[PDB]
């Protein structure tokens, strides 16, 4: 669209790479600090979709 | 000797696309006059999905 088609997301951020032929749907907030993530977002919380 | 029909294995389930109802796997063979009996023997395993 003009305005831009968000419908689509991908993976950005991953603990390691995956084998062939395998699928992960699962949201969460990956750890990129020394500070835990406890949620929601925030700097050192990347959220990898 | 009464016991069956516990069900309920799980709570709620989610989007999903994989469904192979089919004929059992396990047959439980006669065993009489005792020291009769069958092993089930069973391995499994996952490579390329």
């Amino acid at each position: 669209k003009v305005g831009g088609n968000y419908n689509y997301l991908y993976r950005l951020f991953r603990k390691s790479n995956l084998k062939p032929f395998e699928r992960d749907i699962s949201t969460e907030i990956y750890q990129a600090g020394n500070k835990p993530c406890n949620g929601v977002a925030g700097f050192n919380c990347y959220f990898p979709l | 000797s009464w016991m069956e029909s516990e069900f309920r294995v799980y709570s709620s389930a989610n989007n999903c696309t994989f469904e192979y109802v089919s004929q059992p796997f396990l047959m439980d063979l006669e065993g009489k006059q005792g020291n009769f009996k069958n092993l089930r023997e069973f391995v499994f395993k996952n490579i390329d999905g």
